[PDB]
């Protein structure tokens, strides 16, 4: 309940994703996505690639960007 | 497809000016509890005399054919799969069956009926429990029967028992059968609460995510959450007995906690398939083969009961099946996916929208659909589906296969008041207790398609 | 002389009918057993407590 | 729920009259009343 | 062949031809008749209640 | 003087006084366990 | 474990994050004791000014 | 207006 964590991940073979949790450490950030996400019954498909904290002092900037192309599909 | 969290439920151990209303607001950004009362009361009830286990009569069918165990030539050597033709020139040979079923002078046929008919020359000679008939062919066949049509696992039925027209002696015999029975069990439930009118220590507040972020009636909540005890025990309960009749779990006072299976553990003993992706190649060919052997052609109506998102998975899959029909051109004249709705904005103003709520298979099978709102339960069903929902809404349940003249599913009941209530003033504890049980008579008449993520 | 007696039964025996395979009997005060036709179990307990 | 009352008498069937009575069983006597006291307040007076 | 539930006691049984008494006794269609009016009370002089 | 449009308004009025706990889509009501005090 | 499990749950089904739900509270028929409890909920307020 | 089943409910029910 301390820090905010934005995640860029990639569900394996299904698509790509963008998520955001609230946990104390980034290992629990992947816990709260693999058990509360929409792939609950296929939690092994979640492959989290980048976790960075939501830090304040800019407060105007991107945190996640993950586009699915017609050439990736 | 992505979810954004609109509420959070927290326990109270982790935490007057005027009002704009005197009725408490209940937001749509809050999940709500669901009764199983609409689901359970769709079934009738039945009254019993006592809490003894109860049984009834089970009637089957009669038309048998006996599988073959082995076939032997006239010297006793067993015919192999790669052997030559057996019984050539109407020479006698033996035919070993696991039961004494056919009689003297009777004509029996293999998997190929009437092509190789065998005439039985005498009574059954017992080989332990086996029955060995010395048979010979009855079709004018000079080359005999092939060795593949004399192997283990070939069905043999009876045809007749012919004789010669003069001086003959007695042939043939007759056969009898018998029925079986089945039992069922009961379950008792108990609740308590240490209590007037105020809350106790098991509390949970709900805080909604908006942008710039009374008094309890205990006599209603104990009845409601003991109603939910008897709604989860009737429907979502399980059995804990052996095949030796022993119970596996023992209570506080040494006695065994006796439980019986609910609805969903009795109806899942038959006609239950676990799919990963829904397709009408699977549902149509499983509903036809259930209806090809069991249902008449007029009586082939299946009302699929499903959730909310299981209706849109049935909508977008029939639409996949229909869009592959290259023969027919679907127009807006007949189907009317775009119609004329009167509007102020234009003289000819249109609309849009449709949903496939039914599918009709060949040989009279019609697959209807309806939405049962208890499949969308956020409390009980917690494993999510990527297309929205809680993955239990994607479960298809066919109740009421055919007509029976009696109910197949009912809720058993003791005559009168099987509920108990009791207060224990010391400590002030309200105790309540009740017995129940749900009997599914023939679980072959209930079919279920459950998603593969809800198993094992 | 002060005397005392006590019997304890389970709670489920309130309306517990007896499917009499053998006939259920009551002990008489004379020492005899008399065959009875009643089917509820607490009719036979409350005979023996007195 | 309490059903529609604005019906013809042909459509006020036996299951309609039961739904009126099953609704009244769901009422829990702690509802709003404009010119009466609460039942806890009357019982204390007796 | 098989079972309708976890608890099914009987299997479907069949025979052919000559039916004897054990053919009718093993299919549970033969039971001893309870002599109702015949009843033996054990002879004793009972010195309870005296 | 009330039209059938006007009776339908008196009929289909929002009434907590005239509705039951479990609603049409099987959702439970939580205000039936509360007292105003 | 209750429902006849003579193999036990998998260890994957006992990890952190798995939500649990109350079903009911069974007892036996004889000499049973108190089980179960009852849960409640609390309301939060919103606000506006003139 | 009571049917025999109803007299049976008013019966089998307890008096307890």
């Amino acid at each position: 309940a301390m820090q905010l964590w934005v995640m860029e991940y990639e569900v394996t073979g299904i698509g790509k994703g963008c998520a955001m949790c609230k946990a104390i450490n980034p290992q629990q950030a992947e816990m709260l996505l693999k058990s509360n996400g929409i792939y609950n019954g296929s939690s092994y498909l979640y492959k989290v690639t980048r976790i960075e904290q939501v830090i304040v002092p800019p407060c105007n900037g991107l945190m996640a960007e993950q586009v699915v192309t017609y050439k990736d599909v | 497809a992505g979810k954004l969290g609109k509420f959070q439920m927290l326990g109270f151990q982790h935490w007057a000016p005027q009002k704009a209303t005197n009725l408490m607001v209940q937001l749509l950004a809050f999940y709500r509890g669901k009764s199983l009362d609409t689901f359970l009361n769709s079934f009738p009830t039945r009254e019993f005399e006592d809490d003894n286990e109860y049984y009834w009569d089970v009637i089957g069918s009669s038309r048998r054919n006996i599988p073959l165990v082995e076939a032997r030539d006239e010297n006793g050597v067993v015919v192999a799969a790669n052997a030559a033709n057996v019984g050539v020139g109407t020479s006698p040979f033996y035919l070993v069956f696991p039961e004494d079923w056919f009689a003297d002078g009777e004509v029996i046929v293999g998997n190929l009926n009437q092509v190789y008919p065998f005439r039985i020359l005498g009574d059954a000679r017992m080989e332990g429990t086996n029955a060995v008939y010395k048979v010979e062919l009855m079709g004018g066949n000079t080359q005999g029967v092939p060795a593949e049509r004399l192997q283990q696992g070939e069905r043999f039925s009876i045809e007749f028992a012919p004789v010669e027209k003069e001086l003959s002696r007695k042939v043939g015999d007759v056969r009898f059968t018998s029925p079986v029975s089945m039992r069922n069990e009961w379950t008792t439930i108990r609740i308590q609460h240490k209590v007037g009118n105020k809350l106790n220590k098991k509390l949970a507040m709900g805080i909604p995510m908006v942008r710039n972020l009374w008094m309890h009636y205990v006599d209603w909540e104990v009845e409601l959450q003991f109603d939910e005890y008897k709604n989860n025990a009737m429907a979502w309960g399980t059995s804990n007995r052996n095949l030796n009749g022993e119970y596996m779990n023992f209570g506080k006072s040494g006695n065994a906690i006796k439980t019986g299976a609910g609805i969903f553990e009795q109806t899942e003993v038959a006609n239950t398939m676990y799919y990963n992706t829904f397709s009408l190649k699977l549902l149509e060919d499983a509903l036809y083969e259930l209806s090809a052997s069991k249902l008449a052609m007029d009586d082939r109506l299946f009302v699929i009961k499903t959730g909310e998102r299981g209706a849109i998975q049935f909508h977008k899959e029939v639409l996949k099946t229909v869009s592959g029909w290259t023969t027919f051109v679907l127009d807006n004249n007949s189907t009317r996916v775009v119609e004329k709705v009167q509007s102020r904005l234009h003289s000819n103003a249109l609309s849009a929208g449709f949903q496939f709520v039914e599918y009709k298979a060949p040989n009279g099978v019609r697959v209807r659909l309806d939405v049962d709102p208890f499949y969308d339960d956020p409390v009980r069903n917690k494993i999510l589906h990527p297309m929205g929902g809680v993955a239990f809404s994607y479960r298809y349940d066919i109740w009421y296969i055919g007509t029976m003249d009696q109910p197949n599913i009912f809720k058993c009941k003791i005559k009168g008041d099987n509920e108990y209530r009791g207060y224990q003033w010391g400590s002030a504890v309200i105790h309540r207790m009740a017995t129940l049980g749900v009997c599914v008579l023939d679980p072959t008449r209930t079919m279920s398609l459950i998603p593969a993520i809800l198993q094992g | 002389t002060t005397i005392r007696i006590q019997h304890k039964v389970a709670g489920n025996k309130l309306n517990k009918k007896l499917a009499m395979g053998i006939p259920m009997v009551r002990n008489l005060e004379s020492g005899k057993q008399v065959k009875d036709t009643a089917n509820m179990w607490m009719h036979y307990v409350d005979w023996e407590v007195e | 729920n309490f059903p529609r009352q604005m019906l013809p008498f042909s459509k006020k069937t036996k299951q309609w009259r039961k739904d009126c009575l099953l609704w009244a069983n769901q009422k829990t006597f702690f509802n709003y009343s404009l010119v009466r006291k609460s039942v806890i307040h009357k019982k204390i007076n007796y | 062949a098989g079972k309708l539930g976890k608890f099914q006691m009987l299997g479907f049984q069949h025979w052919k031809g000559l039916t004897s008494d054990n053919h009718l006794g093993a299919i549970f269609q033969q039971a001893p008749q309870k002599a109702t009016n015949l009843m033996v009370q054990l002879l004793a002089f009972y010195r309870g209640k005296s | 003087v009330l039209s059938p449009k006007d009776i339908k308004y008196i009929e289909t009025m929002p009434d907590y006084i005239g509705q039951g706990a479990v609603d049409q889509m099987d959702n439970i009501d939580e205000r039936y366990g509360f007292v105003n005090q």
